[PDB]
């Protein structure tokens, strides 16, 4: 079963391809509508693999150097194995001299095609957490943020290194535990400082990055005595907030002290940058922060200059190997558009809310520090992803949280996509859910993913994934290929391409041409008869995905603030297939007396009055109470003991929500409205050119005519 | 008295045995009785020459020396709703005005008749006192009275930490924290600096003071808008905790460079809105940032007279502080050359004052440790005035043309004094612009407008009246030799910078030659008038003082500080230092002033500064103003060793003997009674050390024997011989 | 929306207490002293004066004038609330000694309360006339 095959290969290998059978001819490889591409989750969790504590056996060919894997031919009599990539015959290392048929090494078993090695040879470094706190906010928000930080500090390992930078008009680098005085280094939040300058002006652990165990108390007393930025804010002005200079100092501090080691730069802002480099908006309250409408008409003079400043910081931190998180809670916008590159180029988080003093932020922030079955954080650091392919496969590029190491090779393709021109990428921070998108080009076949990273425990680890896919039998080329199509993965992989071209600017015209081309190649139809068009079970859901994709907030950015667009796109470019589908097309459920809850269509023909819906967009969990149940609820039938069944109904969607409302990292917003409520717009806007039926009619008309 | 003529070659003992008193001007009995106290306001010529030609013939400088803010025993204060001033020259009404119409008075400076306001008018306190203080009305202040603000700036480099000065300074601030002048408006602040600048926030809401570091040296700023200059009353507990903590914050420092320049710019920015007193403590050459100074090789005894600042940075900065009513006091505790010739400019042009402690160390130099202790006690407790201005008015025909002292001269000869301290002395040089043929009396009036430490605008006024004479002989008869020496000393310091030390010394010698040569032509030996019998002696003492000496091992910072003392101290302490008082004290008795109730206070006769007056059989006390040095002969009597020193022999006298023991003897009573009478005449407590011995390697006692000869300087008799060869050339 | 506060005796324009912080002042402190001289027993006890970019607000109570200056965009509502906080305290502490004093700024030490009350208004977290006319 092709469905069982796709499921079992995502569980075992953390990969999902658009095509699971690959073209063997240049004509088909060039005429490929959706490219051969993969949704790849390098650190996916699985039923408890054994961590293997020895060096990976490498192929002894200087060019290849592929890792021993279950696709290699092994002769247990001659103590030889043949590389599946370059065909080099290899003598076993001295340690493998005793391996046998009835007892063979783990890297050869097909269930360990995905496998993790532990390499213990050098002294392990501790984790580094640098707090960069904004003080230009209300006392309720500052106190609530202080409470969130003390909770995160209470979860860190004792050997973890912590630093504190506070900023507003100025930027203060605090020297912790100086005993009796509590000192800090004050800088103008008006001019930029380089890593060398900051090193000279300031003078394993530093005076600024101290172990939690030796400092947590002095921090707790400092973190609890913090106060508003003392500079007065005149009437009708925004506070002078030096976010850009505060970040460059935080970046510069770690670059000259702990380079090439895992570190989190956690930045907490309560408004936009209003001064210095990276400034997003002026300090005039009468001048509103730029909107997408303002971006289009060139009425936003700070966007281009502010973006260039944060792109320099992001590339400096990705080169050094550090992570930058943005935790932005404010009523108005905050500049996530100009700062998006810092958590996007690195593997950093982007959290966005209306106030740090909410259950939404407080719970989202502690999800960052979720531990596993061994009390260890679920974060990885300084990842290096290398991909090796058969000589017929070439790499176009990657889309996702990564940065090129610009390592050329025969696997590197000319036609480059996203972050291309390389077979190696750096991912400064990753989680078990971090998902990349690698695009391939054909010029059985095998691909090997090698991810070396720093575990949160300090151990150096290498994750190796070797997969294989059949070459298309030439006597049934397009037939075998068509049955291997993964419409779910292809839709997300094509959405990945569209968002990337839109966020680095028609994109809808490209999406429409590729959908029609896919219909004309893999669909059944007579010419000029739209009634005759059908799709196989393999392709039937793809048009419905494109319909929601081209209408989604990822591509129709008006009706959203520029920050909301960057936030949505940030979380879509990092998520796996299951969550990415929910973003594109929300899943809907229904709750009425007539039967258990069921998955229904995302159509206005499901908005019943006597029914309770449970819609799940990735960012929102909504529970709609139709005009009938909303009246029974406004009446008071629930409290009556005669209507305990009317209590199972109004709380069943609230029961199923909490389960998923605690797993998703950015805790989705919880909404409860009914017919007539002003919050039902989120349901009516995600529901329904025009509608899906009208969309399909036009698609069938274009698919059966000229190509 | 006597208008006699003296042959200095036959006397050679012309120094009296009693302290010199300032000359009384040849004035009428009723006029002189009202005249200003000579300690406050005095002139070099108590009889003013009528013409500039007469003054030029006398070859003596015409000038004033004033100590206008000196502590007084009794000060009349007039709180009149209106201050009667002349309508033309704004001269305050004074004892020497002339009431004719009884409702009209004639100004004694511009001769205009003024109307006496409806507010015996000659019985008014304004007419009965030459020294008086007024209450300034609202028109005499540019802003509300500024509060007292005290900002202390400490060097905490590695060298500064080794000296250990911070411990005494912080401990002295603790002991005198409630004695700082000011009311509840008093503000205080602290700044430390090495290669970076450190501010200190003081908030009661915090467990401890916070240290804010500004490391951008080329672009300094104020890191916090508040809690840096704090109200001393409200933050008393926090200021105390910071003072108790500072000496221990930098024990293991490795910073060897000092950014003095940028630290002063920061301190200026902090004090700029209010003004006040800025106390800078520096221990080494500034080498980092603006205001950095190059090292300079010291001279030796073989060096000829071949002074000036290296940069105008600290002069430009002082003028910035001056315009903001900020006075900078410089405490230099350096063991190596720190270029005081440049750093001192920060105090000269901001009405501050410099204090020097060569080779300060909390263990190796117990002398400088106690000296800083005593000087800080007076510095922190003495009275003070803020945002002050002084004007010197003189009768029409006379014109001030040169000022001497720590201040900034504005347009129309307005003396800007950000602070006015009660230990500062100023000197002025004037000339006769128009012949005084009309009048026979002239007057001089200094007015000191300032803000008291309580927030009251006050005006202290002194008026000095002097007669006008028309002969050479009358100008010589009224010559004030000490005032002349004081003015010449201030004039030579300017000549040192403008020309060289060689020219300054020549101008001092030529001052005596031309003056006496003018006298000789107007009358065999060296004949001088009685008023100038001590003129060659005092000028010779100037030439052997540390400011102008030549063949000595005096170092650069040493000489500059001596010149700072010449420019800043009143006359009385210039003389005490230049020509110390010598008494034999191993045989004190009861010819003294046993009038002060229950204490005798012997009055031994003043001896001249010659070793020929000493004796290896006795002990002698030397009063150099700032220090009392007690030289005990190798063959001193056993009665003086045990009954005064407490020792059984000369060989067991402690080498650093920081003072005298109050033994239970009448011997240790008379000497402690005579010493106590000497140190009660001055505000800066003079430490007495008997360390002076025949061989302590601290017997600079002999340096003050200015009448004797050495390998590099003439003796007194040789000096007179040198003078005589020129007066009759 | 900055600061300049002066308290004076209306009969003679005698300064009582003030509070000024720069880091100009010479022009507006002059005008504030021209106003203190013009005020008498016929003047409005509550008024607001327009000085181009600046604006004077004052109240007169117990023969004592409480005057503030600020940029015109500062809320007129808060200016009089601030002056009311000063009057109640000053009248309570020195109100019975005002008609007896003669020195200028005989109550300088009221400087403290003016400034601790001042910061409570310049931080967001009656008659109208042109001052040039009155002068
Ligand atoms: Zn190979
Ligand atoms: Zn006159």
């Amino acid at each position: 079963t092709y469905l069982e095959f796709i499921q079992q290969n995502e569980e075992r290998d953390g990969v999902r391809f658009s095509w699971n059978v690959w073209p063997s001819s240049r004509l088909e490889a060039t005429r490929m509508v959706v490219p051969v591409a993969a949704l790849f989750t390098p650190l996916k969790e699985r039923p408890d693999l054994p961590p293997i504590q020895y060096e990976p056996v490498l192929c002894s060919r200087t060019t290849c150097r592929a890792v021993l894997n279950p696709l290699c031919q092994v002769d247990y009599r001659a103590k030889l194995w043949a590389c599946n990539f370059c065909y080099q015959r290899n003598q076993f290392p001295p340690s493998y001299a005793g391996i046998s048929e009835l007892n063979q090494p783990a890297e050869l078993l097909p269930q360990f095609s995905s496998i993790e090695y532990v390499v213990l040879r050098g002294p392990q470094m501790p984790l580094i957490f640098l707090y960069v706190v904004d003080t230009c906010m209300e006392d309720e928000d500052l106190q609530a943020l202080k409470e969130s930080m003390q909770m995160s500090l209470s979860l860190l390992p004792p050997t973890a290194l912590v630093g504190l930078i506070t900023f507003g008009r100025m930027v203060q680098v605090h020297e912790l535990g100086c005993e009796g005085i509590s000192k800090s280094y004050v800088f103008r939040g008006t001019k930029d400082l380089s890593a060398k300058q900051l090193q000279e002006m300031l003078g394993p652990s530093n005076r600024f990055l101290q172990p939690v165990q030796k400092i947590d108390m002095n921090l707790t007393d400092l973190l609890g005595e913090l106060q508003r930025d003392p500079w007065p804010v005149p009437q009708g002005k925004r506070p002078l907030r030096s976010s850009g200079v505060a970040l460059s100092i935080a970046v510069g501090l770690l670059e000259c002290t702990f380079p090439n080691t895992g570190a989190r730069i956690m930045m907490f802002i309560g408004g936009p940058a209003t001064q210095g480099p990276g400034m997003v908006v002026g300090d005039e309250l009468k001048t509103p922060i730029r909107s997408w409408h303002d971006i289009d008409k060139d009425n936003a003079k700070y966007v281009k200059k502010g973006t260039k400043h944060f792109e320099a910081l992001a590339n400096r931190a990705a080169t050094t190997g550090h992570v930058i998180d943005i935790y932005a809670c404010a009523l108005d916008q905050t500049g996530l558009l100009e700062m998006k590159c810092c958590p996007n180029l690195t593997g950093g988080y982007m959290v966005m809310g209306d106030s740090f003093n909410t259950s939404l932020f407080k719970q989202t922030f502690q999800r960052v520090f979720t531990k596993d079955m061994h009390g260890q954080f679920k974060m990885g650091f300084g990842g290096t992803l290398e991909i090796k392919t058969s000589r017929e496969i070439k790499i176009s590029g990657a889309i996702g949280p990564c940065v090129s190491l610009n390592s050329k090779g025969p696997c590197v393709s000319e036609n480059e996509i996203g972050t291309g021109g390389t077979c190696q990428w750096k991912i400064c921070g990753l989680s078990p859910t971090t998902t990349l998108a690698i695009y391939f080009e054909v010029v059985r076949g095998a691909i090997q993913f090698v991810t070396q990273y720093q575990h949160s425990s300090g151990q150096r680890r290498i994750r190796v994934t070797t997969i294989a896919r059949n070459w298309a039998d030439a006597q049934t080329q397009i037939q075998n290929i068509a049955a291997s199509f993964d419409q779910e993965a292809a839709a997300i992989l094509m959405a990945r391409l569209a968002i990337y071209r839109a966020e680095t600017e028609d994109v809808l015209r490209w999406l429409d041409r590729q959908l029609i081309r896919l219909c004309q190649k893999f669909g059944e139809y007579h010419k000029d008869d739209p009634s005759s068009f059908r799709f196989s079970e393999t392709f039937s859901l793809y048009p419905q995905f494109m319909f929601h994709l081209r209408r989604s907030s990822f591509l129709q950015v008006f009706n959203n603030s520029p920050d909301e667009s960057s936030y949505y796109r940030h979380h879509f470019m990092r998520q796996d297939l299951t969550q990415s589908l929910i973003m594109i097309q929300p899943i809907l459920y229904a709750y009425s007396f007539s039967g258990p809850p069921e998955p229904v269509l995302l159509d206005s023909s499901s908005i019943l009055a006597d029914r309770i819906l449970l819609m799940d967009t990735f960012f929102q969990i909504l529970i709609y109470h139709g005009e009938t149940i909303a009246q029974w609820r406004k009446s008071g039938y629930q409290d009556m003991p005669e209507y305990e069944n009317f209590r199972h109904l109004l709380q069943a969607p609230v029961d199923d929500a909490q389960e998923i409302l605690h797993s998703r990292f950015p805790m989705p917003r919880y909404i409860d409205t009914e017919h007539g409520g002003s919050q039902a717009r989120f349901l009516l806007s995600k529901v329904n050119d025009v509608s899906l039926q009208v969309f399909m009619d036009h698609l069938k008309k274009l698919a059966v005519s000229s190509a | 008295e006597g208008l006699r003529v003296v042959n200095l070659l036959q006397e050679r003992n012309m120094l009296p045995s009693t302290p010199l008193k300032p000359p009384v001007p040849n004035l009428h009995e009723d006029i002189q009785k009202l005249n200003c106290n000579p300690e406050l306001f005095r002139c070099t010529l108590t009889s003013i020459p009528q013409t500039q030609a007469l003054l030029n013939k006398a070859k003596l400088p015409l000038g004033l020396l004033l100590h206008p803010f000196k502590d007084l025993v009794q000060l009349p204060v007039v709180t009149s709703s209106t201050i009667v001033r002349c309508r033309s020259c704004r001269t305050y009404i004074n004892p020497f005005v002339s009431f004719l119409d009884q409702r009209r008075w004639k100004c004694n400076l511009c001769y205009r008749v003024n109307d006496v306001p409806e507010e015996e008018p000659h019985r008014r306190p304004e007419v009965q006192n030459a020294t008086i203080e007024f209450m300034a009305p609202s028109e005499y202040m540019l802003r509300p009275p500024q509060p007292p603000v005290y900002l202390f700036v400490f060097d905490v480099s590695h060298n500064a930490v080794e000296t250990g000065y911070l411990n005494s300074v912080c401990q002295s601030l603790l002991d005198n924290l409630d004695l700082l002048p000011g009311n509840t408006r008093t503000k205080i602040g602290f700044i430390t600096f090495d290669s970076t600048i450190h501010f200190y926030g003081l908030q009661e809401s915090l467990s401890q003071p916070q240290m804010l570091i500004v490391s951008d040296i080329e672009d300094v700023f104020i890191p916090m808008p508040e809690n840096l200059l704090v109200n001393l009353n409200e933050s008393k507990e926090l200021v105390q905790d910071l003072l108790k903590t500072l000496p221990q914050m930098f024990t293991k420092t490795l910073e060897t460079q000092s950014a003095l320049g940028p630290a002063l710019q920061a301190a200026f920015k902090l004090m700029s809105p209010t003004g006040g007193r800025m106390s800078v403590f520096q221990t080494q050459l500034p080498t980092l940032g603006v205001g950095a100074l190059k090292p300079r090789e010291e001279p030796n005894h073989r060096s000829s007279a071949k002074m000036t600042p290296s940069t105008d940075f600290y002069k430009k900065l002082a003028l910035d502080c001056s315009g903001q009513q900020v006075a900078v006091d410089l405490f230099l505790l350096s063991g190596q050359y720190s270029d005081l010739a440049s750093l001192g400019c920060i105090s000269r042009y901001s009405a501050g004052s410099v204090y020097y402690y060569p080779s300060y160390h909390h263990q190796h130099n117990p002398v400088q440790v106690q000296k800083l202790q005593k000087e800080l006690q007076r510095y922190l407790t003495r009275k003070i005035g803020f945002e002050a201005v002084m004007r010197i008015r003189c009768t029409k025909g006379l014109s001030i043309h040169t000022f001497h002292g720590n201040f900034f001269v504005r347009s129309t000869d307005l003396l800007s004094l950000p602070n006015v301290n009660p230990d500062a002395g100023y000197a002025v040089q004037m000339s006769v612009e128009e012949s005084l043929t009309d009048t026979q009396l002239v007057s001089f009036q200094s007015a000191l407008l300032y803000t008291s430490s309580k927030g009251e605008r006050r005006i202290r006024v002194h008026t000095l009246c002097l007669p006008v004479v028309s002969t050479l002989n009358d100008v010589f008869l009224g010559a004030d030799v000490q005032a002349i020496s004081g003015l010449l000393a201030n004039m030579a310091v300017d000549r040192s910078m403008t020309a060289s030390l060689s020219d300054a010394r020549d101008a001092l010698v030529n001052a005596v030659i031309d003056s006496l040569s003018a006298y000789r032509s107007s009358v065999p030996g060296l004949m001088v008038p009685f008023s100038l019998r001590l003129f060659p002696l005092f000028v010779l003492a100037l030439l052997k003082q540390k400011s102008f000496q030549t063949g000595t091992n005096a170092r650069l910072d040493e000489r500059i500080f001596a010149m700072c003392q010449v420019k800043n101290q009143p006359l009385v302490y210039l003389m005490l230092t230049t020509h110390p008082s010598l008494y034999r004290v191993d045989n004190l008795s009861d010819e003294g002033a046993l009038n002060i109730s229950d204490r005798t206070i012997p009055q031994p006769p003043i001896l001249q500064l010659s070793v020929e007056k000493l004796s290896r059989d006795g002990a002698f006390l030397m009063d150099a103003g700032s220090v009392l040095m007690l030289w005990v002969g190798k063959n001193c009597t056993q009665n003086f060793l045990s009954q005064v020193l407490g020792v059984q022999n000369y060989a067991s006298i402690p080498q650093p003997m920081t003072d005298l023991p109050e033994l239970d003897t009448p011997e240790s009573a008379r000497i402690i009674a005579f010493i106590s009478w000497l140190r009660e005449q001055r505000p800066f407590f003079p430490i007495l050390y008997v360390i002076a011995d025949e061989s302590p390697m601290k017997a600079n006692f002999l340096q003050n024997m200015i009448e004797d000869r050495t390998e590099s300087a003439l003796s007194y008799y040789e000096f007179l011989l040198h003078i005589q060869q020129q007066v009759n050339k | 929306m900055v600061l300049l506060t002066m308290i004076a005796r209306v009969a003679d324009g005698l300064p009582l207490a003030a509070s000024m912080q720069e880091d100009d002042l010479q022009q507006y402190q002059s005008q504030a002293k021209q106003l203190f001289r013009k005020l008498n027993e016929q003047s409005p006890t509550r008024c607001t004066l327009e000085a181009g970019a600046m604006t004077f607000h004052y109240i007169i109570e117990q023969g004592v004038c409480y005057l503030v200056l600020c940029e015109a965009a500062f809320p007129k509502k808060l200016a009089f609330a601030y002056l009311e906080d000063l009057h109640s305290e000053f009248d309570e502490q020195h109100g019975k000694k005002v008609p007896t004093v003669s020195r200028p700024y005989s109550f300088i030490e009221f400087d403290t309360f003016i400034q601790k009350t001042k910061k409570l208004y310049i931080d967001s977290r009656i008659m109208v006339a042109n001052i040039e006319e009155v002068l």
